């Protein structure tokens, strides 16, 4: 038990994907983003619950009951 | 006088006292190693083979060194592809040094 022999437990720390650093990493170039597109952009992706512009789910679908107050 | 023998799937012309490089054997440095499929023996005459293999042909050989052959580099690369790999390679051998040629 010294501070140059302790070791953390197997599988604990997983290192983490560090993108676009070359052919041999699997992650240059493109980065895992694919080619072009609107998700392929620097802060680029649709919001939570677009479908497109088909009505999404949660709108499509009727409100329905209400809050007690006393179940509080 | 030269003999014929196949050792590592290849064939080998020698004469007594040659040294012959071949695939890698299981045997150590020192001992004596005999083969005893022999194509042909040429001294004055030659003896050819009716069937593969001359009836008494031994070839005695003692076994000098083994190593690691020179470095060789695969390159492998695919153009406009993103795609590149390479390695490295050491063939093992085993030297022999010819002692005897048996009629
Ligand atoms: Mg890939
Ligand atoms: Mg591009
Ligand atoms: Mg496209
Ligand atoms: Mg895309």
């Amino acid at each position: 038990m010294r501070l140059n022999t302790l070791s953390p437990a197997e599988g604990s720390k997983k290192a983490g994907k560090r993108l676009g650093r070359g052919i041999g990493s699997g992650l240059g170039k493109t980065g895992g983003r694919g080619h072009k597109g609107q998700k392929s952009r620097s802060g680029g992706g649709v919001r939570r619950g677009f479908e497109g512009g088909q009505m999404p789910l949660y709108r499509r679908l009727p409100k329905f009951g209400f809050t007690s107050r006393k179940a509080a | 006088m030269y003999a014929v023998f196949q050792s590592g799937g290849k064939q080998h012309r020698v004469s007594e006292g040659q040294t012959v490089r071949l695939e890698k054997l299981d045997i150590a440095t020192g001992e004596t190693v005999e083969f005893a499929e022999v194509l042909m023996i040429a001294n004055g005459e030659e003896v050819k083979i009716g069937v593969p293999f001359v009836d008494g042909g031994v070839i005695k050989a003692e076994v000098v060194a083994h190593g690691r052959g020179e470095k060789v580099k695969i390159v492998k690369f695919r153009r406009r592809k993103h795609y590149r790999k390479q390695q490295g390679h050491r063939q093992w051998f085993t030297d022999v040094k010819i002692t005897g040629i048996s009629a």
